[PDB]
RNA sequence: CGCGGGGUGGAGCAGCCCGGUAGCUCGUCGGGCUCAUAACCCGAAGGUCGUCGGUUCAAAUCCGGCCCCCGCAACCA
RNA sequence: GAAGGGGGCCUGACUGCGAGGCCUGCAAGCCGAGCAGGGGCGAAAGCCGGGCCUAGUGAACCGGUGGUCCCGUGUGGAAGG
RNA sequence: AGCCUGGUGUUGGCUCUUGGUCGCGCCUGCGUAGGAUAGGUGGGAGCCUGUGAACCCCCGCCUCCGGGUGGGGGGGAGGCGCCGGUGAAAUACCACCCUGGCGCGGCUGGGGGCCUAACCCUCGGAUGGGGGGACAGCGCUUGGCGGGCAGUUUGACUGGG
RNA sequence: CAGCGUAGGGUUAGGCGGGACCUAAGGUGAAGCCGAAAGGCGUAGCCGAAGGGCAGCCGGUUAAUAUUCCGGCCCUUCCC
RNA sequence: GGCGAGCUAGCCCUGGCCAGGGUGAAGCUGGGGUGAGACCCAGUGGAGGCCCGAACCGGUGGGGGAUGCAAACCCCUCGGAUGAGCUGGGGCUAGGAGUGAAAAGCUAACCGAGCCCGGAGAUAGCUGGUUCUCCCCGAAAUGACUUUAGGGUCAGCCUCAG
RNA sequence: CGUGGUUCGUGGAGCCAUGGGGGAAUCUGGGCGGACCACCGCCUAAGGCUAAGUACUCCGGGUGACCGAUAGCGCACCAGU
RNA sequence: GAGCCGGUAGCGGGCGUGGAUCCCUGGAUGUCCGAAUGGGGGAACCCGGCCGGCGGGAACGCCGGUCACCGCGCUUUUUGCGCGGGGGGAACCUGGGGAACUGAAACAUCUCAGUACCCAGAGGAGAGGAAAGAGAAAUCGACUCCCUGAGUAGCGGCGAGCGAAAGGGGACCAGCCUAAACCGUCCGGCUUGUCCGGGCGGGGUCGUGGGGCCCUCGGACACCGAAUCCCCAGCCUAGCCGA
């Protein structure tokens, strides 16, 4: 008899797949230990709605990205620092390029997660990336004076 | 109280009938009979234990609607009494109409 | 009548498989050891291998018809 | 004056019937001329429907087997009769 | 009736181990004899190898141990047959199959062990713990033993029976 | 004449016996178990006595009752 | 299908009963005995499906009774009588069932399967019985077959009508 | 598979019912017309209710080629005594 | 409409035309037991809780009221409340069970017989009833009941025996409600959703298949109409006139 999954097992499936086995199995075992349901023709429509539920707000997720990606990926922040000569007096931080883009075409980012690793010092063009998951490179310049 | 809580299938009456003889469809005279005696038929009666709500519910029934009695636990909706649960499970939920 | 086996020499009986020794024991005879017979040793007797017809180079083999003994299992107005 | 013994061909140890009788409580049992079909032996007349005769036997029911037309449960079949 | 018993329901998990059938794959087989240790019959002037041959060395299985046979490789251009024949047959090869064997999968069957969680027992204590355990019990069904019980039968003639 | 017919009368208890106490075999039986129906079981509980428990002895009196009425002496429980 | 253990049988609970006499086990004490013992002797003691014998429980032999006093009695005689004893009260077990120190005994005065009502007008090839009158005729007791033989079917013999 | 019901006693045994095992489909679905198959037809299972025509006579009444006290009810009467 | 206080006279008293006895309808009272129901119990007896009353009345006793169990429904398992059940009835009815004698001139299948009887349940009746029917006619149309079909068809140790249906003639006459798709709603579960589930309402009920949903037509005053409620006639439960 067919019964959904409320967990990974080896020795059947996981968390939704449908899989028949013993009645006795299912009675005596699954069921009872919370391990599984009867593939019931309300439960089978349940699950459907589950799984619509998630493929809806989880391609929604990436759908926030792919957006946040167009509008960052091509447009450039400046960041104006104290550099003497290539060499920041100061140093811009993640937390820095999150405050910059704030104002400098007005979004918010992490600032975490940035592949930031260590303040970065000097002047130049850089080139980073960002989140989440398939993500955007972010292009911005450091520059001069006030 | 040998019958199904469920189905309501009860013991039945039947014949025992001693037959002996080749078949007529096998060359035979025909079959002759020895005796022919009363005997029960039981239905197939077994324990399931089921958890509803909080309570440990015992249903006696023939092994043939067992199923129903884990469709009867599906049916779900507020009720912490005693171990008379069933009673609410029962005809209650079964066709009512 | 139904199903399964086969009779091989005087007896049971291996060869019945992947078609090819037509064997072993007791009995009797010949011969020696034995004071002796038996034991025991040497050799030897007897098979168209149930019936006939077939498939192969043959065949006890395989098929098929056939025949009873035994074997099995029901039925009996 | 064969029903006995011997030989030659043959299979009438036929099919379809059956006048009339014997016997007889019933049911049975028995004898039987003659007609027809197709035969056997005989030159023929003819004889032949087992055996010199009188015992060697078993109603019905239930089934088996081989035929054959016959019936075939709406109809064609089939099952079964 | 009772008792024994196979199948099946209640009845689950994990394994090891086997059988039948089927498909496919690879082997399997011996009579001098032909030059041989060629299973039945066909097709068959062809081949096989430079998509690395024979000659050898580890290797496994089969064996009438004679040899059969692939894998690893040194190996580097040969290696078979018809032909001729003291043999029903011809023995490169492509085949369809027979007998039996292993192998892989398929549909089914048998057994053994372990587990626990149904079912059973038990624990002043339980939503639990311990023991037994998919056995036993119980449902349906099979066949059997079955004066423990039940219903009956157990002839007539006859110088009485 | 009667144990017979008709009629009238006669049986007096806080302490005697039993009950507003206890339990026994057994019976019944919330829980629970089982059985075609009837019904059968069954823990507690309840019922159940010639057992356990519990306070009255001596006289007088009536045609007929008396540890019952009376007399004397003596006790029980309940309520305040 | 019900009614019965107020008789009787067994068992369960709670009570009660057994005059009087006899025999004198163990143990105990003391004495003897021995290396120490076994053991022996006294006295004490008071055991027992022990003895005699009333109540009580029986029912051995004989007589009587026999339309009885009595549907199990009476007389004489006899058995047990501290035990597997007797007995009151309260309970439980039953009809193919109970109970039985076992006779097929007992389960309400007849038990090889209780009683009551019912199926029921069981069945009875057997037995008995079968009722006013007159008139005419008038048999059979054989054969065949029959789990048939004292019952039947056909025939035979009687009678009536055409 | 095991049985019951029907006239159907296993029969060629359908149909309706169902104790056991297995176990669907939703009009192009399903059941039936007596094994089975085809064809042709009939009907829509697994929910329920439904007057009247029918049965009976404790009870009241009306009738009798019904009884008339051994009859008629067991009881004509203080009898289920 | 003149007599009456039963059978039942009598003793000893009373009542009636101011309408008695008597008859019909309704009401009141109705000890105790009994389904018996506060609890016991060997029916007609015994013993209590709670509220109230009576006696001098705390102890005691009496009076009124109330208190069994089970089911269903509400409702907060609270705890209550409401509703109902229980038992009886000559026969009749349905269901659950279910013999034997006997017959077969023995006997087992068969018969007796689904009888007797036991049990449950129902009601003035009960059952049954609106085709997953019949069964050969392009047929009939719920069920029950009678006549017939018919001792037919068949069944059967093919023995004993058992024994239909269609069809025809009559009696009576009737047909409906739901489940599901779909829609609305309240609620509960949660692994929060065009999610699942339960509860109510609408919707829908059919065999020339029906219904849902979508579109178009035109969808209505109507028209049919209860088995339910209401009214009435009529009828029953006393009587009266009557040559
Ligand atoms: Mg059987
Ligand atoms: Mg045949
Ligand atoms: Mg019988
Ligand atoms: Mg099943
Ligand atoms: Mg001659
Ligand atoms: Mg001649
Ligand atoms: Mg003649
Ligand atoms: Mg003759
Ligand atoms: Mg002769
Ligand atoms: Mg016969
Ligand atoms: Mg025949
Ligand atoms: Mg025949
Ligand atoms: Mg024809
Ligand atoms: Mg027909
Ligand atoms: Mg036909
Ligand atoms: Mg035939
Ligand atoms: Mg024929
Ligand atoms: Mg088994
Ligand atoms: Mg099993
Ligand atoms: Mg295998
Ligand atoms: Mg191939
Ligand atoms: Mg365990
Ligand atoms: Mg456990
Ligand atoms: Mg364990
Ligand atoms: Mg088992
Ligand atoms: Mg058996
Ligand atoms: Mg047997
Ligand atoms: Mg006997
Ligand atoms: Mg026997
Ligand atoms: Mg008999
Ligand atoms: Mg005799
Ligand atoms: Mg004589
Ligand atoms: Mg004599
Ligand atoms: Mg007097
Ligand atoms: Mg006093
Ligand atoms: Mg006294
Ligand atoms: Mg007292
Ligand atoms: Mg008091
Ligand atoms: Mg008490
Ligand atoms: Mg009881
Ligand atoms: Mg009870
Ligand atoms: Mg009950
Ligand atoms: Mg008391
Ligand atoms: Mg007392
Ligand atoms: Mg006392
Ligand atoms: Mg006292
Ligand atoms: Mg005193
Ligand atoms: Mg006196
Ligand atoms: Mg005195
Ligand atoms: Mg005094
Ligand atoms: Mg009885
Ligand atoms: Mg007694
Ligand atoms: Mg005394
Ligand atoms: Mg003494
Ligand atoms: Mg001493
Ligand atoms: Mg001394
Ligand atoms: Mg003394
Ligand atoms: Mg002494
Ligand atoms: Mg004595
Ligand atoms: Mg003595
Ligand atoms: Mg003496
Ligand atoms: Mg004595
Ligand atoms: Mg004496
Ligand atoms: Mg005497
Ligand atoms: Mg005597
Ligand atoms: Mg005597
Ligand atoms: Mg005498
Ligand atoms: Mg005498
Ligand atoms: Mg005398
Ligand atoms: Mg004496
Ligand atoms: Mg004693
Ligand atoms: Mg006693
Ligand atoms: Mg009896
Ligand atoms: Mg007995
Ligand atoms: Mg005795
Ligand atoms: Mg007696
Ligand atoms: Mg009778
Ligand atoms: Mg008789
Ligand atoms: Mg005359
Ligand atoms: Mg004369
Ligand atoms: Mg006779
Ligand atoms: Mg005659
Ligand atoms: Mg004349
Ligand atoms: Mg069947
Ligand atoms: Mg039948
Ligand atoms: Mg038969
Ligand atoms: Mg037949
Ligand atoms: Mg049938
Ligand atoms: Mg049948
Ligand atoms: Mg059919
Ligand atoms: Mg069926
Ligand atoms: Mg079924
Ligand atoms: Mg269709
Ligand atoms: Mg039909
Ligand atoms: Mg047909
Ligand atoms: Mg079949
Ligand atoms: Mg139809
Ligand atoms: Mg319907
Ligand atoms: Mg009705
Ligand atoms: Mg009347
Ligand atoms: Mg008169
Ligand atoms: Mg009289
Ligand atoms: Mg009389
Ligand atoms: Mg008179
Ligand atoms: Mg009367
Ligand atoms: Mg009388
Ligand atoms: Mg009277
Ligand atoms: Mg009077
Ligand atoms: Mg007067
Ligand atoms: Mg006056
Ligand atoms: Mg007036
Ligand atoms: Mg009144
Ligand atoms: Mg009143
Ligand atoms: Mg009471
Ligand atoms: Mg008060
Ligand atoms: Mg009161
Ligand atoms: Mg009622
Ligand atoms: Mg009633
Ligand atoms: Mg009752
Ligand atoms: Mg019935
Ligand atoms: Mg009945
Ligand atoms: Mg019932
Ligand atoms: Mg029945
Ligand atoms: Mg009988
Ligand atoms: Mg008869
Ligand atoms: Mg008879
Ligand atoms: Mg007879
Ligand atoms: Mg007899
Ligand atoms: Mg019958
Ligand atoms: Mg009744
Ligand atoms: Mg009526
Ligand atoms: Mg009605
Ligand atoms: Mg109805
Ligand atoms: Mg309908
Ligand atoms: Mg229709
Ligand atoms: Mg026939
Ligand atoms: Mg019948
Ligand atoms: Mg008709
Ligand atoms: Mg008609
Ligand atoms: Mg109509
Ligand atoms: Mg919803
Ligand atoms: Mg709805
Ligand atoms: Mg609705
Ligand atoms: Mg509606
Ligand atoms: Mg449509
Ligand atoms: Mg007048
Ligand atoms: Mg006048």
């Amino acid at each position: 008899m067919k019964v959904i999954l409320l967990e990974p097992l080896e020795n059947l499936g996981d968390v939704g797949q449908v899989v028949d086995v013993k009645p006795g199995y299912a009675r005596n075992y699954l069921l009872p230990r919370g391990l599984a349901v009867l593939a019931t023709e309300s439960n089978l429509k349940a699950l459907e709605a589950r799984i619509r539920a998630q493929a809806k707000r989880l391609a929604e997720r990436k759908a926030e990205a792919e957006r946040l990606k167009e509008i960052l990926e091509n447009l450039t922040l400046t960041i104006p620092v104290r550099a003497g000569e290539t060499k920041i007096y100061g140093s811009v931080t993640a937390k820095d390029i999150a405050e910059a883009l704030s104002r400098q075409h007005g979004v918010t980012i992490d600032p975490k997660r940035l592949a930031l690793e260590k303040p970065i010092k000097e002047l130049g063009e850089y080139v980073l990336t960002y989140k989440p998951h398939p993500e955007v490179p972010i292009q911005l310049k450091v520059s001069v004076v006030a | 109280s040998k019958v199904c809580e469920i189905s309501g299938k009860r013991p039945i009456v039947a014949n025992s009938i001693q037959r002996r003889g080749k078949a007529k469809r096998e060359g035979g005279v025909g079959k002759k009979t020895t005796g022919i005696s009363k005997r029960r038929q039981y239905p197939n009666l077994q324990k399931v234990r089921v958890r509803v709500a909080g309570q440990e519910i015992t249903f006696r029934v023939a092994a043939s609607h067992i199923p129903k009695v884990y469709e009867l636990v599906e049916r779900a909706k507020g009720l912490k009494l005693e171990g008379l649960s069933p009673k609410e499970i029962k005809k209650e939920l079964l066709k009512l109409l």
